[PDB]
């Protein structure tokens, strides 16, 4: 999930835009 | 700004910033 790519882990561009609409 | 851990609403801020008129979804499971 996106919590621990980018919360518990360093996040990223990528990662962020997984998540839009 | 997005290279850096981003945790609770600094995160959903992130997204809110990046994904603009796309919207997003949010699930921390």
């Amino acid at each position: 999930g996106i919590v621990e790519q980018c919360c518990t882990s360093i996040c990223s561009l990528y990662q962020l835009e997984n998540y839009c609409g | 700004f997005v290279n850096q851990h981003l945790c609770g609403s600094h995160l959903v801020e992130a997204l809110y910033l990046v994904c603009g008129e796309r919207g997003f979804f949010y699930t921390p499971k």
